[PDB]
């Protein structure tokens, strides 16, 4: 059902590469890793920020299934990618999506010889692990995109072009660093999101004509409560990630 | 070694027992499941060539197959792999689909069942236009009944999804789409622009078919089709059809000039109920924003006469 590829803090504790040897917060960078790679490549191949968060998810959720140990980053996003960008409309070719690959993971050496076996079998490689990376996912494709769930909030709170444009980029930076896809809803993620947005930007959002907050017009089940402890655990991860805050930062 | 796999099952939980997938085209089985005899379609993922990994084509399919489910829609209950490699996508068996009906001599619908497959053929319409899907390949081969008497629309694998086109740029959404005999006027003309009502002139061909047994329209090509067409709902005009004229294929293909619309007539002999003939009609339309919708196809007197529709249990 609908609750398969969300987890606990317990089975995010116990995930696959966990039994490999891996610690937590190791795992945490290697999706890190990998999401950074997944955005170069993206951009490089030019690619919506829609198609690069599909492939962050697929390879989050793929993550919950196999182990970094048997599958490293750097061969699993240029799949993943690869397959994203099909799902959702903006098919790049295979040559083209390893050109780009190999570029970024290794911008010294020269591409190899399309005619080359060396190269004929890195294709062989990638279309094989497109191919496992659907069926790690249950051939489930479809994801909820989160930035129109962000939208939609900023716009029942009437908020500022900054305070919407800062929200898209809690929005965008949770997916890259913390594992919230897959412990929360895209609704309270959101949330989460617009939460922080709000007090890095030190808004108040007033309270309803009745009372009620505003994020219970989005998700019965979100308590300020967890929107602090989100927003505190995003919040430590940005401090954490160098120029990042910088982007964000009232300078005048 | 091996790779876990929690969510895609091998396809051997499955005992093939007979090719069904005719026209040569899908490589469709029947099968059975080992442990409770439950019995399913499979249908294997082609991969002819693909020489960009795994078949967009089958990706939309299967995204589509996921999105629709209802009661009239065909229902994938999971997708299967084998251990080169292969997919399969597996559907709930369903004994009978009406084009093995409508040609099967021993078969006969009452009025009241016809208008049951009508109902039911209309109302998975309404569901998946309401979902934002084309089916763009209606035709009886594609229409199943089950044992119990419930028809499914199947074979998605022509299907895509359509976009309230605004902004000031038509859509380009593929032509050559739909079977020759069961296509509509507007794609012949190359339109590329269209939507939900080319479904409903299939659902056309598909009523009258229900009588006459015999696809109604059979042409050689997309010019024979075309005049075949107009040999049966008049000429194409600006009169007819408001701004026709703009297709570059209009005059620019030796359309026939002189036609005038033949329809409940050429069909009276076959079907004998007034409100049949009239549906009928309204659904082989011309101009696709002048032809019936399912929602208004369905609160059609057709649907609410005497004989009421009856369940299905003639087959
Ligand atoms: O590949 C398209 C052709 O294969 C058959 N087919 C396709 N999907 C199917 C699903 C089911 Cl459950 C059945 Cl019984 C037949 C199917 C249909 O008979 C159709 O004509």
């Amino acid at each position: 059902n609908n609750k398969r590829w969300y987890f606990t803090r317990e089975q995010l504790e116990n995930s696959p590469s966990r039994r490999f040897g891996v610690d937590p917060d190791k795992e945490l960078s290697y999706r890190q890793q990998a999401a950074n790679l997944l955005q170069d490549m993206g951009q490089r191949l030019n690619v919506s920020q829609l198609t690069i968060n599909t492939a962050i998810v697929y390879m989050h959720r793929f993550y919950m299934i196999q182990s970094f140990t048997r599958f490293p980053g750097n061969s699993v996003a240029p799949a993943a990618l690869f397959l994203a960008a099909k799902v959702e409309g903006q098919p790049k070719k295979l040559e083209h999506v390893i050109k780009v690959a190999h570029t970024c993971l290794h911008p010294q050496e020269s591409l190899p010889d399309t005619r080359s076996e060396a190269y004929l079998q890195q294709v062989q490689d990638l279309v094989i692990l497109e191919s496992i990376i659907l069926q790690t996912l249950g051939f489930e494709l479809t994801i909820d995109h989160p930035h129109t769930h962000v939208v939609k909030c900023t716009q029942l709170v009437r908020a500022s072009k900054d305070l919407a444009q800062t929200s898209y980029f809690m929005a965008t930076n949770s997916l890259h660093l913390t594992t919230f896809s897959l412990q929360y809803t895209p609704p309270v993620v959101a949330c989460v999101c617009i939460h922080l947005a709000c007090k890095w930007s030190n808004w108040e959002i007033p309270v309803s004509t009745d009372g009620k907050h505003w994020w219970e017009y989005v998700d019965a089940t979100v308590t300020l409560e967890l929107l602090d402890e989100l927003t505190h655990e995003l919040l430590q991860i940005l401090e954490k990630t160098p120029n990042r805050l910088k982007r964000i930062w009232n300078w005048r | 070694d091996s790779v876990e796999c929690p969510f895609c099952d091998e396809v051997s939980k499955y005992e093939k027992l007979a090719k069904i997938g005719q026209g040569t085209f899908g490589e469709v089985f029947k099968a059975r499941h080992r442990k409770t005899g439950q019995k399913v379609a499979l249908k294997k993922v082609l991969m002819e060539n693909e020489k960009e990994g795994f078949p967009i084509t089958a990706l939309r399919e299967i995204k589509i197959l996921q999105l629709l489910k209802h009661e009239n829609v065909v229902n994938l209950i999971e997708i299967c792999r084998t251990k080169k490699g292969s997919i399969y996508l597996v559907f709930d068996f369903c004994e009978h689909d009406l084009a093995g009906l409508l040609s099967n001599v021993l078969v006969k619908f009452t009025l009241s069942e016809i208008k049951r497959v009508m109902q039911m053929l209309l109302n998975g319409l309404y569901y998946i236009h309401r979902n934002k899907i084309l089916h763009r390949d209606m035709k009886a081969a594609n229409v199943l009944i089950t044992r119990d008497g419930v028809l499914k629309l199947a074979d998605f694998g022509l299907a895509r999804a359509f976009s309230l086109a605004k902004n000031s740029q038509p859509n380009r959404y593929t032509n050559r789409v739909v079977t020759l005999w069961y296509r509509p006027p507007e794609l012949l003309l190359g339109e590329r622009d269209y939507g939900p009502p080319i479904d409903l002139w299939g659902a056309g061909c598909i009523m009258a078919e229900m009588w006459t047994r015999s696809p109604i329209m059979q042409g050689n090509t997309e010019q024979h089709q075309l005049a075949l067409i107009s040999q049966l709902c008049g000429s194409i005009t600006p009169e007819v059809w408001p701004n026709v004229d703009n297709y570059e294929l209009y005059e620019k293909l030796e359309l026939v000039k002189g036609q005038k619309r033949k329809v409940k007539d050429r069909l009276k002999a076959y079907v004998r109920d007034p409100y049949a003939l009239d549906l009928i009609d309204k659904l082989l339309v011309l101009d696709p924003a002048q032809r019936i919708d399912s929602d208004d196809a369905l609160n059609h007197d057709f649907f609410w006469s005497d004989p009421m529709p009856s369940d299905l249990k003639g087959m």
